[PDB]
């Protein structure tokens, strides 16, 4: 029951890498 | 062997088995 | 100095602060879940 | 149009049905005081309530032959 | 062979063709 | 703008993002069902394949993979007792294992559709607006649906080339998984003869196949288009949800009542096999047989399946539980250990009397003993006082054959009554209930909890249904009437 | 401790979660 | 006439009548 | 403005290019008439099969037809 | 043509109505279901 | 239609004299909506004078009989027939109506005609709807009735053991079916049935308050004190002071209405909702799967003789409805239990 | 039709749907909490 | 389920409470 | 443990009873 608390946590860390990699504001050069 | 028997046995269990819904038109 | 209150402001978090947010409760929970369930 | 307020007042429409209704109110009658109602329907009289070889209420208690079953356990 | 329950199958589908023939001049002779 | 309720809608009318959202589903459904047999399977004890499978653990995808033919694990077990010495790349997890991965290439084609959602194939040469050959587009769906119930119906379930079914004998005690001939007459149309699914496969794969073909052919007319609002996606929309919450009614149907694919040994039994006796029946006419001919009572009680006792109680009635006693059944009677035998009671002067059966629909029912006549001798005495059918006055005493307990005949009052009250629900077991906690009342069957799901799944789609229809025909004046 | 831990896991890891959640789509939604 | 107004009302004020008819023999039906 | 061309997506373009062709007229209503009857009647013989309600020289509708 | 009131007409309809419903309540205290 | 030449057919010729203004509408739906409503109410109006239940239940549920109003029914079929639809040409019967009459094949007939009636009560709010061009939200809100009909007089004798007990078309019958589900699955305390009952208690609570608050905040409209002919049909003005009501529910309440067409469509949310749930609650009933026991309190009650609660109290009297419920409700089972074994109290 | 997308759309949810939406997750939890306790 | 219904309950706020406070500040941030 | 969880989710009911009866939106007379 720990260790699917653990797989959790690690696949939300993941899935916030991937998310802050490919879906991260652009930069407005502006 | 017998129907008769088997079937007066299951009567004081239950009164819903298959073989006392059939052919019982003669009781 | 008025009816409304002068000093209204507006809370700001963008998506990168957003994003450090996040990596910084999770990678915290992942760290400190092996203690806390002991 | 006639919206139901002519067609009752109207004697041509009263006198049709001075007939028609007390006929039907009479057959009704009859259909029940001469038992065509028992006989047509299976109903069971009260004279005829229970037979003499058994006392108590009747039970089908089968799914196919319950047409003479219900033949032989009703009042003839 | 032929059941009686098929019998009064076929003659249960065959009133329902005439009642549908029955509802179809019914509803044409205004 | 568009509220909570209608988000989705910002896909109404775009293909890419349909087809992508669809893939995504499907991507989702494929992991569930990966993740789901994994837990079973993590979770399943096959410690006793006949006194507790699967079903008295409430595996749900399980007993449906055991239903097409995979019935071997890489642990090196089989659930119809034998070793799997070589099961094979398609075991349990090896089936989950290749869900997941379908699920991670179906949410890269989901991502892919998605970030590429301008496909010229979405717009017609015509004119270039946003448009779906919607007759083509069924008749191809139509024509391989044809050709994958043909497939599924002449290699997998003939055996010839897949595995076939699982069939089991009527009363459920061997079952095997193994090819299925066909059967093309009015037995085949029989629902619990499992040699009409082939042939149901096949012809209905043939229809589909030839109605596909028809479909891609010809095309439909004016009159049905603007009648059945056959522009719009919704029509398709309503008409499949129709046709699926039809299913669902058939699917629920079909578990509670049994059929051929429904086999009692994988998806439990049914609550009208316990209120018609069938296999309490089965046991007293293989009692009657070699009892007839010598050999009587006192033994042969052996020669009973330990099984088939497993079968006559009414802790495996799967409408025994409720609606939150949740769970596997184990975890609320206690997994079974031995049958103790079929308890034979006897009053002082001779006669034999009979535990009357609890009716499903009992959660509590009193102890009586009634005799071959069918008139009461015995009850458990509530009121005790002015009581003349206890059994502490009558003095029945309860003897036992063929199981743990066999030939041992017990007089003490006490003993007696409680042997009574395990007897009133049918046979006789001993349970182990300190090992999983058990609280003690019945739990529910994996097919009565499938039934429930799926009745009120099929309740909600008619709702969705007739909202559908609605917003079929009545797609010009929704945010509101024309006011003239 | 098998349970509690788990409950305070969950807490920790939604309350202040959510709370980052509505400051960013609060910032989102405005242009 | 034979209106569908006609056959509507009919319908319903024949046997409803016949059936109170019925009704009305049958409260004084002894024992 | 075009969309995204692709070698499959030509390929499968005559599949998805008459949105919308029809023919006049009723079409096909009387076989849609003979066919809907035919699967209602078909559907019908099932039920009343698995309702017990048609009995046959070869089917039974119980656990004992697994034999 | 109203040459019969329709007040009259309902008045009629309603006492047969009404007297109808006190022989259907007489017929409780006589007869079959009567408790005699 | 569609700007084609589209010459007229028999379909054209029948749908010309379907949709029209009658005092009746009739139009396609009246195909099956008239025949299946008139053959479902005219069963029921004989069974509760004509059919007697003494060969079906061995009970008494019609005029004929000497019953009143209420005792009167259309009793279902026996259990021994489990779920047979009960045809007069099929096997139970075979043509001879007399003897369907006593087989109780009336009550499906009557609820197979019932159902198809209320398909085509809905078809034909649907076809009003699209003759006359407004939404159907009638229908919508109707989708609610029919979902409480199949779920109890379908749904829950097909998943139990037959139509025995599913319900009988009768008050008292009905009566029986309710302290049937009171005793045997403990129906009050079954969660989507609260769910249920919370709906229907506010759809009463928003019907009243709405209807008084209109009529309690109208406008002028008058110089005569009879405000009902304040009205006028043709008008495209408040009848009534919406702000004025806002302001006297957020001041008594604290919270208030700002939307008519919210509040309409939330009084129309409430009881297709509470419906809706409680066909789900009877759906669930359908299989033995009820909120009967508390665990953890049966526990506690078990392990001690002083913990008494009004859901034990509850729990207690459903096993004693069930005790006298078995023997003169299911002749079938012929349960013979003696007086002694049937629990009760001290005295009485 | 282009690169952009035209159903490009905003999700809106008044304080007032929120009150509905809360008070409905709240009693949903009263009504079933005392049966996944049980 | 002692605990099990506390994670339950637990998860069935959130989710939905966490779901409709994020589109409500989608609401208020655009005025 | 179930008393503090009963107690604590309904005194939040009669919180946000409170917050949607005084914290509501106040309505525009425009
Ligand atoms: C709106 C018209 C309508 C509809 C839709 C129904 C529908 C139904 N009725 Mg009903 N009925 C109707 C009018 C209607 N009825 C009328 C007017 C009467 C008074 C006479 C009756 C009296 C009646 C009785 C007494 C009973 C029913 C029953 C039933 C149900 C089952 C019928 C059945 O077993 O076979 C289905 C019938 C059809 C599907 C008809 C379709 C005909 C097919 C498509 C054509 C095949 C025939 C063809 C000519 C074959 C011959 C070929 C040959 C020349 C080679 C069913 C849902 C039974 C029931 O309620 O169950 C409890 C029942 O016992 N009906
Ligand atoms: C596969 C079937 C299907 C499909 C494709 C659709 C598609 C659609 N529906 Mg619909 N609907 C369906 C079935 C379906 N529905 C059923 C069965 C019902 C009866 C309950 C409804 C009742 C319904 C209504 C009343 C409305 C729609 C509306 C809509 C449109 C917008 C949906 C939306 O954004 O709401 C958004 C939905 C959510 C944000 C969350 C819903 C999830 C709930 C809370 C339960 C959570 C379930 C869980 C996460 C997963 C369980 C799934 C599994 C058990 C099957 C959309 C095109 C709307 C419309 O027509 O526009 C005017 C509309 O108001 N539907
Ligand atoms: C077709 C749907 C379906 C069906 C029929 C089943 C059936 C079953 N599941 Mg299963 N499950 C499903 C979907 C389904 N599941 C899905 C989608 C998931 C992923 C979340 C799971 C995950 C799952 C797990 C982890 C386990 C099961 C288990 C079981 C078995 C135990 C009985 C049970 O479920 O408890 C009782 C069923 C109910 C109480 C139904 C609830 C009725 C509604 C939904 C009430 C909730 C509404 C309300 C608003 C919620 C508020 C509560 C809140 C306050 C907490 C049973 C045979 C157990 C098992 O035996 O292992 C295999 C088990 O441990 N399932
Ligand atoms: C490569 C294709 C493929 C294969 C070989 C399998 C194989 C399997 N799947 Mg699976 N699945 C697939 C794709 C596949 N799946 C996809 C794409 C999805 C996502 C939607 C799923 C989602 C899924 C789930 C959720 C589950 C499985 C499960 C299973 C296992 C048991 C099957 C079962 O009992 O369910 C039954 C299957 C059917 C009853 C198929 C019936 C098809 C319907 C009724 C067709 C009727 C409508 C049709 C249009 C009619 C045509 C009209 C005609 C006139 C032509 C089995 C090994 C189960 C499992 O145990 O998990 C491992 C399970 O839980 N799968
Ligand atoms: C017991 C309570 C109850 C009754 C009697 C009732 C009655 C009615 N509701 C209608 C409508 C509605 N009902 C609605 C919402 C609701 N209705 C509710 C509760 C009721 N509604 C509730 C709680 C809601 C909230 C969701 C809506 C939204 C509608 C409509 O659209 C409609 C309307 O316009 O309202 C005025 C009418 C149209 C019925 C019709 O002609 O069908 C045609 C079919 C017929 C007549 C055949 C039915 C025969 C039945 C099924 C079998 C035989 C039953 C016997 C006749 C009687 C048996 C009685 C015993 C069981 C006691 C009808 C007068
Ligand atoms: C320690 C503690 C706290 C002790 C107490 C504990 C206790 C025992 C708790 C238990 C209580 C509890 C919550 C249990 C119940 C559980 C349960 C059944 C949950 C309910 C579930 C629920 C969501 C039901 C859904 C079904 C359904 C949708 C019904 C909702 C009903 C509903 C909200 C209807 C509205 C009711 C009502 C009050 C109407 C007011 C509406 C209103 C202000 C109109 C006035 C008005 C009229 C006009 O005409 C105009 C013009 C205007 C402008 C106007 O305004
Ligand atoms: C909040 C949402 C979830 C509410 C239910 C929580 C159950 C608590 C629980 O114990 O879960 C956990 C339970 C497991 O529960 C445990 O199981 C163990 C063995 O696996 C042991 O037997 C334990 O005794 C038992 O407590 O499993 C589940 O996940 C429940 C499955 C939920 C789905 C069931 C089918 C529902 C199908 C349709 C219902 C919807 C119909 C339409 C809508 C109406
Ligand atoms: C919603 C939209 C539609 C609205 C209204 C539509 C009205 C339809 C009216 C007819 C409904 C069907 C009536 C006959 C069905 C029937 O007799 O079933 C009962 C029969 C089976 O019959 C039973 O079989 C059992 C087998 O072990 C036992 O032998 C029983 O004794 C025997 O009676 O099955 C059928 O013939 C049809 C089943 C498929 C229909 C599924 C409907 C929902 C079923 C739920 C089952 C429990 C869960
Ligand atoms: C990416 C990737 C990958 C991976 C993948 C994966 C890992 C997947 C998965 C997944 C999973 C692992 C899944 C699972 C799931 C689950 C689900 C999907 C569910 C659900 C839900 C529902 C539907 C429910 C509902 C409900 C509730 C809430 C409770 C009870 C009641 C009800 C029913 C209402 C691969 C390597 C392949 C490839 C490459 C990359
Ligand atoms: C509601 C209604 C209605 C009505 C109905 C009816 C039925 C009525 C009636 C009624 C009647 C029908 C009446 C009558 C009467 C009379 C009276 C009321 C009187 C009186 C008085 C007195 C005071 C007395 C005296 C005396 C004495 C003392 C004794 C004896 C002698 C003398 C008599 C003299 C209508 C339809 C319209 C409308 C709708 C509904
Ligand atoms: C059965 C059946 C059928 C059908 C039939 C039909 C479709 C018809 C009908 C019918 C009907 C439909 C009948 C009826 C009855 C009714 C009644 C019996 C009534 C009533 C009412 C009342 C009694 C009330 C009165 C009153 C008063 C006095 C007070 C105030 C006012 C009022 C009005 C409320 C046939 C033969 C085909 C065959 C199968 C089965
Ligand atoms: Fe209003």
């Amino acid at each position: 029951m720990e260790a699917l608390v653990y797989t959790f946590l690690l696949i939300g860390t993941l899935g916030i890498i991937f998310f802050s990699i490919f879906f991260r504001e652009p930069p407005r050069i502006a | 062997q017998r129907v008769r028997t088997v079937l007066d046995m299951d009567d004081p269990a239950k009164e819903e088995t298959v073989k006392e819904l059939r052919k019982d038109i003669n009781n | 100095m008025a009816r409304p209150n002068p000093n209204k402001q507006v809370v700001e978090l963008n998506r990168s602060s957003l994003y450090w947010g996040l990596l910084l409760i999770f990678v915290l929970a992942v760290l400190f879940s092996s203690y806390i369930f002991n | 149009e006639r919206p139901f307020s002519d067609i009752l007042t109207s004697i041509r429409y009263w006198v049709i049905h001075s007939i028609t209704v007390p006929s039907l109110f009479i057959a009704g009658w009859l259909f029940v005081s001469t038992g065509l109602a028992y006989d047509v329907f299976g109903s069971p009289r009260p004279n005829e309530y229970f037979t003499e070889d058994r006392q108590d209420a009747p039970l089908i208690t089968d799914r196919f032959n319950a047409l003479e079953q219900v033949k032989k356990l009703s009042a003839q | 062979s032929v059941t009686p329950s098929l019998k009064n199958f076929l003659l249960s589908l065959v009133a329902g063709a005439v009642v549908l023939a029955a509802i179809a001049g019914a509803v044409t002779a205004v | 703008g568009l509220p909570w309720y209608r988000v989705h809608t910002v896909v109404i009318n775009d293909p890419g993002r349909l087809i992508s959202v669809h893939l995504m589903h499907t991507a989702l459904v494929a992991g569930w069902a990966g993740a789901m047999t994994l837990f079973e399977i993590a979770v399943f004890d096959p410690s006793d394949p006949v006194l507790n499978p699967m079903w008295r653990q409430g595996m749900f995808v399980l007993p449906f993979l055991t239903r097409l033919g995979v019935t071997q694990s890489w642990g090196g077990w089989t659930i119809s007792g034998e070793t799997s010495s070589n099961p094979g790349i398609w075991s349990y997890e090896g089936a989950a294992a290749s869900h997941i991965v379908l699920s991670g290439l179906l949410f890269l084609a989901s991502v892919w559709h998605w970030v590429y959602w301008d496909l010229e194939l979405f717009r017609d040469p015509r004119t270039g607006k946003t448009a779906l050959d919607l007759p083509k587009i069924f008749g191809i769906h139509l024509f391989l649906a044809g050709l994958l119930c043909f497939g599924f119906g002449a290699f997998h379930v003939t055996g010839v080339f897949g595995p076939g079914i699982w069939v089991s004998d009527p009363y459920g005690l061997t079952g095997s998984v193994q090819p299925v001939a066909p059967s093309w007459g009015a037995e085949g149309f029989d629902p619990y003869n499992p040699g009409g699914v082939p042939a149901h496969h096949i012809a209905a794969g043939i229809l589909g196949v030839l109605a596909g073909l028809f479909h891609l052919c010809v095309r439909p007319s004016i009159r049905l288009y603007f009648g059945l609002s056959m522009g719009s996606i919704e029509s398709v929309l309503s008409s499949s949800i129709a046709a699926v919450f039809w299913a669902a009614f058939v699917v629920a149907g079909t578990m509670w009542y049994g059929s051929a694919a429904t086999p009692i040994e994988l998806f439990g039994p049914t609550r009208y096999q316990w209120d018609q006796g069938f296999f309490q029946q089965e046991i007293q006419k293989r009692v009657a047989q070699s009892t007839s001919e010598g050999l009587s009572v006192s033994e042969a009680w052996a020669k009973i399946p330990e099984k088939l006792a497993f079968y006559d109680y009414i802790g495996n009635n799967p409408a025994k539980g409720g609606l939150f006693r949740t769970g596997a059944m184990n975890s609320g009677d206690g997994i079974a250990v031995g049958w103790l035998g079929h308890a034979s009671f006897k009053d002082q002067e001779g006669r034999e009397l009979f535990v009357r059966r609890m009716p499903t629909f009992f959660e509590t029912f009193p102890v009586v003993l009634i005799d071959k006549d069918g008139v009461v001798r015995a009850d458990v005495p509530f009121r005790k006082a002015e009581s003349k059918y206890s059994i502490e006055q009558v003095g029945v005493s309860v003897t036992f054959y063929g199981g743990e307990l066999n030939g041992l005949t017990f007089t003490d009052p006490s003993t007696v009554k409680k042997y009574a009250r395990k007897a009133q629900l049918g046979e006789i077991f001993e349970f182990d209930r300190s090992t999983l906690q058990s609280d003690g009342v019945f739990r529910s069957s994996p097919r009565g909890w499938f039934t429930f799901g799926h009745l009120s799944f099929a309740l909600l789609f008619f709702f969705g249904h007739i909202w559908h229809g609605s917003r079929t025909i009545f797609r010009d004046v929704f945010a509101g009437i024309d006011e003239d | 401790v098998n349970i509690l831990g788990l409950t305070a896991t969950a807490l920790f890891i939604i309350i202040p979660t959510s709370f980052l959640l509505i400051l960013y789509v609060k910032t989102a939604a405005s242009e | 006439i034979f209106t569908v107004r006609w056959l509507a009302i009919h319908a319903i004020a024949v046997p409803t009548i016949f059936f109170l008819g019925a009704i009305t023999a049958m409260q004084f039906i002894q024992r | 403005e075009p969309g995204i061309v692709t070698p499959l997506g030509t390929l499968l373009r005559p599949l998805n290019s008459e949105a919308g062709k029809v023919l006049p007229g009723w079409g096909t209503t009387v076989l849609m008439a003979v066919a809907i009857l035919l699967f209602a009647v078909f559907l019908l013989i099932i039920l009343e099969i698995y309702n017990s309600s048609l009995i046959l020289d070869g089917v039974t509708n119980s656990w004992e037809s697994l034999a | 043509i109203g040459r019969i009131p329709l007040w009259l007409v309902g008045t009629v309809v309603g006492l047969l109505a009404i007297g109808l419903l006190a022989i259907f309540f007489y017929g409780s205290y006589v007869g079959l279901g009567s408790s005699l | 239609i569609g700007t084609y030449q589209e010459k007229r057919t028999w379909f054209d010729d029948a749908d010309d004299w379907l949709r029209q203004d009658r005092f009746v509408f009739v139009g396609w739906s009246g195909l099956l909506l008239l025949p299946c409503a008139y053959f479902a109410v005219g069963g029921w109006l004989t069974g509760c004078t004509f059919v007697t239940s003494w060969y079906t239940h061995g009970l008494a549920s019609s005029y004929i009989e000497g019953c009143n109003f209420l005792t009167a029914a259309v009793s279902t079929p026996a259990n021994s027939l489990g779920h047979s639809l009960l045809f007069v040409w099929g096997p139970e019967a075979q043509g001879d109506l007399t003897r369907w009459f006593q087989l109780g094949g009336l009550w499906a007939f009557v609820a197979l005609h019932g159902a198809f009636g209320l398909i085509g009560f809905m078809l034909r709010q649907f076809e009003i709807a699209r003759s006359v061009n407004l939404r159907p939200y009638n229908a919508i809100a109707f989708s609610a009735p029919i979902a409480v009909f199949v779920s109890v007089f379908l749904i829950y004798p097909l998943g139990q053991s037959g139509w025995f007990f599913a319900p009988s078309f009768g008050v008292a019958s009905i009566f029986r079916f309710i302290l049937f589900f009171q005793g045997f699955h403990n129906w009050t305390l079954n969660p989507f049935h609260m769910m249920g009952v919370a709906g229907v208690l506010g759809a009463a609570l928003l019907c009243a308050i709405h209807g008084a608050t209109v009529e309690n905040t109208l406008f002028e409209d008058g110089d005569g004190a009879n405000t009902f002919r304040a009205f006028n049909p043709t008008q495209a003005e408040e009848t009534y002071s919406m702000v004025t009501a806002n302001r006297f529910w957020s001041q008594i309440f604290g919270v208030a209405f700002s939307n008519k067409r919210w509040l309409h469509f939330f009084m129309l949310f409430v009881p297709v909702t509470g419906l809706w749930m409680s066909a789900l609650g009877v759906v669930g009933l359908a299989l033995n799967l009820r909120a009967y026991d508390f665990v953890s309190q049966e526990i506690r009650a078990a392990e001690d003789p002083e913990f008494e609660t009004f859901y034990t109290k509850n729990i207690l009297l459903n096993e004693g409805i069930r005790a006298w419920m078995a023997a003169q409700d299911q002749p079938h089972e012929k349960l013979t239990l003696p007086e002694e074994v049937l629990p009760r109290g001290n005295a009485l």
